[PDB]
Order: C-alpha cells, then sequence, then structure tokens
C-alpha cells in the first residue's frame, strides 16, 4: 500500500578498481607483464601521472561481476510492499527480459567510457573482453572503441552476443564474470588521467588507479529517456538525474518523470509508464541505494 | 579573413566547465602550437565577456585553401565522438570586426618574476617594491583554460585580440596568432 521506511538495494554489476600500465602498441601479444604507472612529483608540490617515455599505449584492466536478482531489496520493513515489488518486477521480466538494458550496457564496455579523460585525445583504442567461467577464458571478445559511437548507440551481432551474456547474468541464469582490458594509444610519455584523491592520486600497489565507483559511473550512461532533450547524448542513470559538470539537473519532482514518482505509480498506484520509461526504473535498482522513507 | 571556420564542442559530462572541458579552451591550440601550423588568424566567434569566455565554438580565421583543405592538423581532435565537427567556408564578405581570438594576451607574470623583483643581485625583500606584482595579477581575460604543467585541472587564459578590419584578410600574428586588425568573421 505504501513504501517501507527502509529500502536498501544491494547493487548489481559490481566493478573493481582499474590498474594502469604502459607498454608499446602492437606488443599486445606479450602484453601480460607490463610495468605500471607510478605517481611522481614536479615543482608547488603536485602529483602527476605520466607514461614511461619509451611506451605509447596505456593498458587499463579491471574486472566486472554481474550479480542478478535485481528485484529483491536487501532490507525492507513491510512484506506486502516487498512482495508486490517482486510482483512488479516479475511483470517486467516476463514481458521483456534484460536484453534492451544489457545491450545498452554492452556498449559501455565496448566504446570505453571508463577511459574518462583518456579516450578524448586518443587515436587508437582497443578493448579486450573475456568471459571466465574458470581461471581459463571461456569466451573472448575484441572491440574498437572509436568506431563504436560514443554519443550514438548501435547494435552488432558481436555486441548482441555479449548483450545476451549480461542479460543472462542480470536475469540470474548463471554466473557472469568479465575481464575488461583496454589498450589505448595516447603517445610517448603523455599525461594519463587517474582518479583524483581528496591532492594525491589513487594508487594501490604504488600503481595509479581509478576508483571502482568512478568506473561504474561510466558503465551506466544509459538514460537517454530525458524529460528535456536527447541531443546531448546519454547521461548516467540516477534518481533526480543530474550532472555536476553541466550544473543543471533533469527529471524534476515537479515533472511527473521522477524515479520516485515513477516507482510510486509503477508499483503502488498501479500506473504503468512507457516501456521506454520502464528501462529507467529497473536501471536504478541495479544501481541500488537507500530508498523509501 | 579569407576562410573562417568553426568547431562545435557538444555538451556532455566530460566537456563541462571543471577540468575535462574547461582547460581545452585557451591551451588546446595544438594546430597553432604542436600539431602543425603557425600562420593563421585567431578569431573566436563567441566573444562574450559576461561569462569570462571569449569563444564558444572553435572559431578560426584562415585563408580559402587553409580553411578548405589546409587545416587538417591535430588541433581539432575530440570532436569526432565527444563533440561535433566543423568545416571551412568563405571569409567575411561584410565588414566584420572579428579581430579577437585566442592570442598572447594574459597577465600571469608572477610565474617567474623574482628576477624582476629581487633576483638582480639583491635579496628577496624586494619582490613587490622594486618590481611589483602588478603584471602577475589575474584579471577578467575572457578565454578558456589551459592544461599545461600548472595544475591537474584547467587554468586561466585571455583574448589577445582587438579590433577587426572591414576587408577580407588575415591580420597580425601574436603568440596565439590572434588575428587582430584583420577583418575576420564577427561571430
Amino acid at each position: 500500500l505504501s513504501t517501507a521506511s527502509v529500502l536498501a538495494f544491494e547493487r548489481k554489476l559490481d566493478p573493481s578498481d582499474a590498474l594502469m600500465s604502459a607498454g608499446a602498441w602492437a606488443q599486445r601479444d606479450a602484453s601480460q607483464e607490463w610495468p605500471a604507472v607510478t605517481v611522481r612529483e614536479k615543482s608547488q608540490t603536485v602529483d602527476v601521472a605520466n607514461l614511461p617515455s619509451d611506451a605509447d599505449t596505456l593498458k587499463v584492466r579491471f574486472t566486472l561481476r554481474v550479480l542478478g536478482g535485481a528485484g529483491t531489496p536487501s532490507a525492507c520493513n513491510d512484506a506486502a510492499y516487498r512482495d508486490k515489488l517482486l510482483q512488479t518486477v516479475a511483470t517486467y521480466v516476463n514481458d521483456q527480459g534484460f536484453a534492451e538494458l544489457a545491450r545498452r550496457y554492452a556498449h559501455n564496455l565496448a566504446n570505453a567510457r571508463f577511459l574518462w579523460r583518456n579516450r578524448v585525445g586518443a587515436e587508437a583504442v582497443e578493448v579486450r573482453i573475456n568471459h571466465i567461467r574458470q581461471g581459463e577464458v571461456a569466451r573472448a571478445w575484441r572491440f574498437d572503441a572509436l568506431a563504436i559511437g560514443l554519443r550514438d548507440f548501435k547494435a552488432d551481432a558481436e555486441l548482441d552476443a555479449l548483450a545476451e551474456l549480461i542479460a543472462s547474468g542480470l536475469s540470474g541464469s548463471g554466473h557472469v564474470l568479465l575481464e575488461v582490458v583496454a589498450f589505448a594509444r595516447i603517445g610517448d610519455g603523455q599525461e594519463v588521467f587517474p582518479s583524483q584523491e581528496l591532492k594525491t592520486l589513487y594508487s594501490v600497489r604504488d600503481a595509479a588507479a581509478i576508483h571502482s565507483q568512478k568506473i561504474g559511473n561510466a558503465l551506466r550512461t544509459i538514460d537517454t529517456w530525458y524529460p528535456d532533450e536527447d541531443g546531448l547524448g546519454p547521461i548516467a542513470v540516477e534518481p533526480y538525474g543530474s550532472v555536476t559538470s553541466q550544473g543543471k539537473a533533469y527529471r524534476q519532482p515537479k515533472q511527473k518523470l521522477d524515479f520516485y514518482t515513477l516507482l510510486d505509480n509503477w508499483v503502488l498506484r498501479d500506473e504503468a509508464p512507457a516501456v521506454e520509461q520502464q528501462h529507467y526504473v529497473i536501471a536504478n535498482l541495479i544501481r541500488g541505494g537507500v530508498f523509501g522513507e | 579573413m579569407d576562410h573562417y571556420l568553426d568547431i562545435r564542442l557538444r555538451p556532455d559530462p566530460e566537456f563541462p566547465p571543471a577540468q575535462l572541458m574547461s582547460v581545452l579552451f585557451g591551451k588546446l591550440h595544438q594546430a597553432l602550437v604542436a600539431q602543425g601550423g603557425d600562420r593563421i588568424g585567431v578569431s573566436f566567434p563567441d566573444l562574450d565577456e559576461s561569462r569570462s569566455r571569449l569563444g564558444e565554438r572553435l572559431r578560426i580565421h584562415a585563408s580559402a585553401d587553409d580553411l578548405r583543405a589546409l587545416l587538417a592538423r591535430p588541433w581539432l581532435e575530440g570532436l569526432r565522438d565527444h563533440l561535433q565537427f566543423g568545416e571551412p567556408a568563405v571569409v567575411p564578405h561584410p565588414t566584420p570586426y572579428r579581430q579577437v581570438s585566442r592570442v598572447q594576451a594574459k597577465s600571469n607574470p608572477e610565474r617567474l618574476r623574482r628576477r624582476l623583483m629581487r633576483r638582480h643581485d639583491l635579496s628577496e625583500e624586494e619582490a613587490r617594491k622594486r618590481i611589483p606584482d602588478t603584471v602577475a595579477r589575474a584579471l577578467d581575460l575572457p578565454f578558456v583554460t589551459l592544461r599545461s604543467q600548472s595544475t591537474g585541472q584547467h587554468f586561466r587564459l585571455f583574448i589577445r585580440h582587438g579590433p577587426l578590419q572591414v576587408t577580407a584578410e588575415e591580420g597580425g600574428f601574436t603568440c596565439y596568432g590572434l588575428s587582430k586588425g584583420g577583418f575576420v568573421p564577427w561571430f
């Protein structure tokens, strides 16, 4: 009848941190053991991240574990609100799978948005994707990131086969684990852009890295279902969808397109939004967070 | 002047005003800095000093061949997927006073000014009395940031241009080649 005061949603599509390492282009065959990128100083004391000057290619590697079971909250007070929420997702999943969502998730691995300030200014970016059922690779992939459009989404039989894998993970059909490896020609000794500590740089084994949540922000720019305008490209799926760099928000509570307003209609008030608007509702349950009163 | 150009940078997260798209506005002139080319007329067509940004598009004033086919340097990258792209056209047929672009106008002299204050065989107690800090004073130079070895984010800039002529011709060459005095496109 009403939302519970506690709604904690365990997130899905959990990324890791991304190690960075240099290396020469066309050395992708023996590209396993590279020297990484440290964090040095220059003088007034700042912390910069640069390649070794003999190399031209940044190597970025993280892992991604698709969990699935996106309907069940981890913490919920009332069971009748909990059950009908599970009934509402079961209405969604039976009508259509996670394929249209995951095909938009299948892009963000291919055209490497997780290269945030590293893709802009590059000239050749190649992303490896491997499915590892065991320690061995059970399924491999190979994708250009510049040919696949950063602002425009298009389908491919290689992408759709990869989309069905992430759809199989989100629907709970099995286990999906991914090894994303990104080679990018930036140039000799150039400035790569790691994540900015609150000013040092986030390094782990004295090897500069990107935050895990700063990668997961790049893996969820799926919301093209704006109130205002799709001309600026996709934006990360968030309740009260807002961009810090553009400064303005979208999806106001005065508008009837708010995620909380949609969820109260789509679950409590039994008022279904559009099918194009249903994809925005589910893609915040994969995000997770404290919802409810 | 002879062939005025434009470059549209589309809106996105990575091109906001913080450091992914702030610093690529007065220091990203690699076509006049590193990528190849030194003899163009800098004329930004978005000279609006209210927001402190003297250029909105990638406005460049070149010749007819330099705008049609002689402007293929690496100073126009990033607009393949992270923005839009432009092309060349004709020069200003009317009298446009677009003699203002990214040029060598800026007031950051405090980066190395101790030799003009206290590095003249004296001590360091004259860094503002003998030679003051009046040139190393940041002001309202309407111009996009720079991404050199002065900060991890963007920086300050300025517009080293002035008036523009009435005919079609590339003006004078400043540090940025800002084509001031030549009748470039007004906007």
